[PDB]
RNA sequence: GGACGGUGGCCAUGGAAGUCGGAAUCCGCUAAGGAGUGUGUAACAACUCACCUGCCGAAUCAACUAGCCCUGAAAAUGGAU
């Protein structure tokens, strides 16, 4: 019964994020290169999949 | 509120449809027309035009009056069984003709390319019926 | 085409200021195309108003102003969202008409209110189901004839404040006139003179 | 390439004064006192304003890596000035699906108890940083207010609360429970 | 802030309205309109996008290229510039 305005805030910290394809890190949605060393700061980033 | 609001547009035509049309799918919106309200609109809305017929209606509680916005890409198929500058001269003046326009030749320069579905050479250098509209 | 756009814009504005040496400047608010088309429909019979890049108008009058002298005072007088409106008539002709046909475009979330508007005590006239706006804002409205009714002199908005969410959403449905604004005139320039 | 000088000057309001000892900044304002040193960054600190208190930081012969620290310090000083005159107020909203989150504030607002997160009997005891005051607001149904002088401590304290309420071995996209920061406001709204 | 009429464009039809697709791309208005870059809706709708304007007053952006470094880079007794 979560009303949408609070629902959007929760999804900000849980769904609105980019994912590195090589090391599965969690990145801010506006990122361009992964911040993690072990993936070599690659650029292959995909949006985090939704629940739909 | 004029006792009613039926401003929403209807897009049925050609075959009568009735039961198989979209009107039963839109019926629970207002609860006033039901089977006896859309059919009397269909009785006058069967023609003008015999196409998808994006049209508007005004309700008189029990009765209705229907006016069809003369869509340019609809009336071309409605008149389809070339310039045809004569048929665009008459049927488009009764259109509300807002178009965010300022000049007179807006209608001819608009529909002359809306009929492309090329009639653009007539658009570029047009000289017959320059002051035809007023 | 951008360079030709710049050259064309100088040409039209310089054949319009030379046409109208009596030149007025006006500061437009964050207004939509309807109100630009409103002044266009209300003035195109004898004049025209245009919008463009602010630096462009200064460059059109920086070295190319020399066609007619005594116009040089316009450089330090054009700042902010202001332009040039050209007309042939006297000082009082355009000021009263342009400041009278102000479109009440309602209050957006985050609008300034220099004008004081106070809600009176009257019957609102809408349904008895949206009392949550009045109860949360501090106004006690009692149901009379199934209608919301303001029963007391209550403040609505101060001077020099910012409209809130609950302050604006009730303002839209209440059908009460809010603060108005529009194409407010800055000043004039009557061939080498500046007046209020 | 080594840039000769990359300076950046901040402005100090007259109601607050700054005294510099080496690379240690002492900020003394109406809402309290803030000290933070910058010995780890090789910069030159100068006070320009005997009249309006302009503070200037300088870096001589730096590479692209270390010119970034110049404004990093400047933002830190602006945060210090902001804290000692306005203070940082963080609003956290507790969101839940079936198990309502119960929050109890302990002594002086320095300790927070979370009782029924996701309906588990474990009791979470998160301790705030010193100088950070937390409280349950009266403004809304579910709001926690964190007020303190340093944005460093306050945001760290708030993030500790948020990270504590973390769902485990579940689909975090569907299970939306947890206390999340809503906005980063100020106090006294000046 | 605007994202205009044909335009719910044609043909696919059981919806494909700008966004599933086979193809053509136009103007009166303007600083704005792309019959639509995307999400999304059975479809609507809802935005946003490209397009400029208002403050904002000095350099910025893109594609490359090769030096160092990083990732790519996992084996068994504890050890090798
Ligand atoms: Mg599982
Ligand atoms: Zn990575």
């Amino acid at each position: 019964i979560i009303e949408p305005s609070l629902r959007q805030l929760a999804q900000k910290y849980n769904c609105d994020k980019m994912i590195c394809r090589k090391c599965y890190a969690r990145l801010h949605p506006r990122a361009v290169n992964c911040r993690k060393k072990k993936c070599g700061h690659t650029n292959n980033l995909r949006p985090k999949k939704k629940v739909k | 509120p004029n006792e009613i609001k039926v401003v929403y547009l209807r897009c049925t035509g050609g075959e009568v449809g009735a039961t198989s049309a979209l009107a039963p799918k839109i019926g629970p919106l207002g609860l006033s027309p039901k089977k006896v309200g859309d059919d009397i609109a269909k009785a006058t809305g069967d023609w003008k035009g015999l196409r998808i017929t994006v049209k508007l209606t005004i309700q008189n509680r029990q009765a209705q009056i229907e006016v069809v916005p003369s869509a340019s890409a609809l009336i071309i198929k409605a008149l389809k069984e070339i310039t045809f500058d004569e048929i665009v001269n008459i049927a488009r003046q009764m259109r509300h003709r807002s178009l965010a326009r300022e000049l007179s030749g807006t209608i001819k320069e608009i529909l002359g390319t809306a009929q492309s579905v090329h009639p653009h050479d007539i658009i570029d250098d047009i000289n017959s019926g320059a002051v035809e509209c007023p | 085409d951008r360079a030709t756009w710049k050259s064309n814009y100088f040409l039209k504005i310089i054949q319009l200021l030379d046409d109208y040496p009596k030149c007025f400047i006006v500061g437009a608010d964050n207004v939509g195309s309807k109100q630009m088309q409103q002044i266009r429909m209300s003035l195109r019979g004898k004049a025209v108003v245009l919008m463009g890049k602010n630096t462009m108008m200064r460059k059109a009058i920086r070295g190319h102003l020399e066609n007619n002298p005594a116009l040089e005072k316009l450089l330090p007088h054009i700042r902010g969202n202001v332009g040039f409106v050209f007309t042939k008539e006297d000082l009082t002709e355009i000021r009263d008409m342009l400041l009278a046909n102000k479109v009440p475009a309602a209050a957006r979330a985050g609008a300034i209110a220099p004008c004081e508007v106070t809600v009176p005590a009257q019957n609102t006239g809408l349904g008895p189901e949206k009392t949550s706006f009045f109860q949360a804002l501090g106004i006690t409205t009692k149901i009379s004839r199934g209608t919301i009714e303001i029963l007391s002199d209550v403040q609505l908005i101060k001077t020099g404040d910012k409209v809130g969410a609950s302050e604006a959403t009730l303002l839209n449905m209440l059908n009460i006139s809010p603060f108005s604004f529009g194409l407010v005139i800055q000043q004039v320039f009557d061939n080498g003179s500046i007046y209020n | 390439m080594k840039t000769i000088l990359s300076n950046q000057t901040v402005d100090i309001p007259e109601n607050v004064d700054i005294t510099l000892k080496g690379r240690t900044v002492i900020v003394k304002g109406p809402r309290g006192t803030l000290r933070r040193d910058f010995n780890h960054i090789n910069v030159e600190l100068s006070l320009l304003g005997k009249k309006k208190k302009r503070l200037r930081v300088d870096k001589w012969w730096g590479n692209r890596k270390e010119l970034a620290t110049v404004r990093t310090i400047c933002s830190h000083v602006q945060n210090m000035i902001k804290g000692v005159t306005l203070g940082f107020r963080y609003k956290m909203r507790s969101v839940y699906a079936h198990f309502p989150i119960n929050v109890v504030i302990q002594e002086n607002g320095s300790l927070v108890e979370i009782r029924n997160f996701l309906g588990e009997k474990y009791i979470r005891r998160v301790r705030m940083r010193p100088g950070v005051a937390c409280s349950v607001s009266q403004a809304q149904k579910d709001e926690l207010i964190l007020e303190g002088n340093d944005i460093e401590l306050v945001s760290n304290s708030a993030a500790l609360i948020q990270q504590a309420t973390t769902v485990k071995n579940k689909d975090i996209r569907k299970f939306l429970d947890g206390i999340y920061v809503s906005e980063k406001g100020t106090v006294q709204q000046a």
